[PDB]
DNA sequence: CGCCTAGGTTGGGTAGGGTGGTGGCG
């Protein structure tokens, strides 16, 4: 059984979770495009 | 990692550290994928070439990691296995197809603000986010140089190195090597004309290959430190085990019992 | 008290810190 997480995967308590940025994400975003 | 730099503390909470319990000594990154499921390549565990076989007891994890060799009080946690399990097809013989394997712990895990799991990939993730070009990022504690030769700097680094590197087409990744590539692999690197710098390495292998959705905002694991030839050279890429494409596999075995 | 660098399942970054309690020196 996978058993608790997945909800809340991938978001991190001290960014996504505060709404802040670290310091490199931009680059992966800016890939994208 | 190659050519990387220090990782901001809980910027990758998900990165697991696998570690042998004597000697001790860190064998590989791996990811947390939930309370009681940790996911590393398959080679970390077990490699016959290299007399490579280790079993649960013989390993432990850490999670919640920064520095390489302090032990974080009050802050990493540390859990041992009660199951590994290896993919039956992964192939050691020859080019490491499907390095993957997946450990689960022996007592759930508590969450916090240094500890947290990021996300499989599903078919839109993969299809959305996999194409050249994109950038994913690597974490791990691995070297900082090819340490099997003589090199100027320091061989491991005191902490969690990160590097974000593109995703490359399949038909570079393939003609940069004679190992033979697999759907199952992808590499990632910069192109010696875009003369930027960035790998994987030794020591790095079970690592994570993330990447952001723009769309959700969240961390998808989309592979797993596999191997390499040599560290960071020109026109040589890094192999990635694909997540995705052993996501079935996963899944069935995840999901196999209600505990 | 204000400095200095330190064990421990552990460095020295400083006696908190992303963590608990804990010196020796002038
Ligand atoms: C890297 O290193 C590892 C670590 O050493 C090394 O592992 C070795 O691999 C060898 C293969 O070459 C293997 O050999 C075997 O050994 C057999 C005896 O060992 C088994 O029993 C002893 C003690 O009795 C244990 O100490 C061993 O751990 C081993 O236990 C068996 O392990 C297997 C694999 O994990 C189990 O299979 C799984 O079973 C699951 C279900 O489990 C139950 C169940 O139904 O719930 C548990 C029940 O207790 C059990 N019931 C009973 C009554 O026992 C049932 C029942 O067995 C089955 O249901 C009925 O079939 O199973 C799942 O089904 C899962 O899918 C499955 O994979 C297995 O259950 C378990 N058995 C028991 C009883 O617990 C030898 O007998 C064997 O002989 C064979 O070859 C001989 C010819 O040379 C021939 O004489 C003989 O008749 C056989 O054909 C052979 O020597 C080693 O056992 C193994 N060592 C260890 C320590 O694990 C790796 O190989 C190495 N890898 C590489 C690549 O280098
Ligand atoms: C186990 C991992 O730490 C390590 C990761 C290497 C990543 N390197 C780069 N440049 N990103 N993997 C290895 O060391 C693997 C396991 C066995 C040998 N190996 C290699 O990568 C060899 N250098 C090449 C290779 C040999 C045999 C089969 C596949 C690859
Ligand atoms: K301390
Ligand atoms: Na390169």
């Amino acid at each position: 059984t996978f058993g608790s997480g997945e909800a809340d995967c991938g978001l991190r308590p001290l960014f996504e979770k505060k709404s802040l940025e670290d310091k490199t994400e931009r680059e992966l975003l800016e890939s994208y495009i | 990692i190659v050519e990387g730099s220090d990782a901001e503390i809980g910027m990758s909470p998900w990165q697991v550290m696998l570690f042998r319990k004597s000697p001790q000594e860190l064998l590989c990154g791996a990811s947390l994928i939930s309370d009681r499921w940790v996911l590393t390549a398959a080679h970390c565990l077990l490699y016959p070439p290299w007399d490579k076989n280790f079993t649960e007891n013989d390993l432990l994890v850490r999670i919640g990691k920064h520095s390489r060799t302090r032990y974080e009080r009050n802050i990493e946690k540390i859990s041992m296995l009660e199951k590994i399990y290896i993919h039956p097809r992964y192939n050691w013989r020859e080019n490491l197809d499907r390095d993957i394997a997946l450990m689960k712990l022996k007592k759930p895990v508590a969450f916090s603000d240094y500890i947290h799991p990021v996300c499989l990939p599903d078919r839109e993730t993969a299809a959305s986010l996999l194409q050249a070009g994109y950038k994913g990022r690597v974490t791990g504690w691995g070297n900082l140089k090819e340490t099997w030769t003589a090199n100027v700097g320091k061989g491991q680094p005191s902490v969690l190195q990160v590097v974000n590197l593109p995703i490359v087409e399949r038909p570079v990744c393939k003609d940069s090597t004679r190992i033979r590539i697999t759907d199952n692999m992808f590499c990632a690197g910069y192109k010696p004309d875009e003369g930027k710098r960035g790998d994987a390495c030794e020591g790095d292998s079970g690592g994570p290959f993330v990447m952001k959705s723009p769309f959700n905002n969240r961390w998808y694991q989309m592979g797993i430190v596999s191997w390499g030839e040599g560290c960071d050279r020109d026109g040589k890429y890094g192999f990635y085990t694909h997540v995705f494409r052993l996501k079935k596999w996963i899944q069935k075995v995840i999901d196999q019992f209600g505990e």
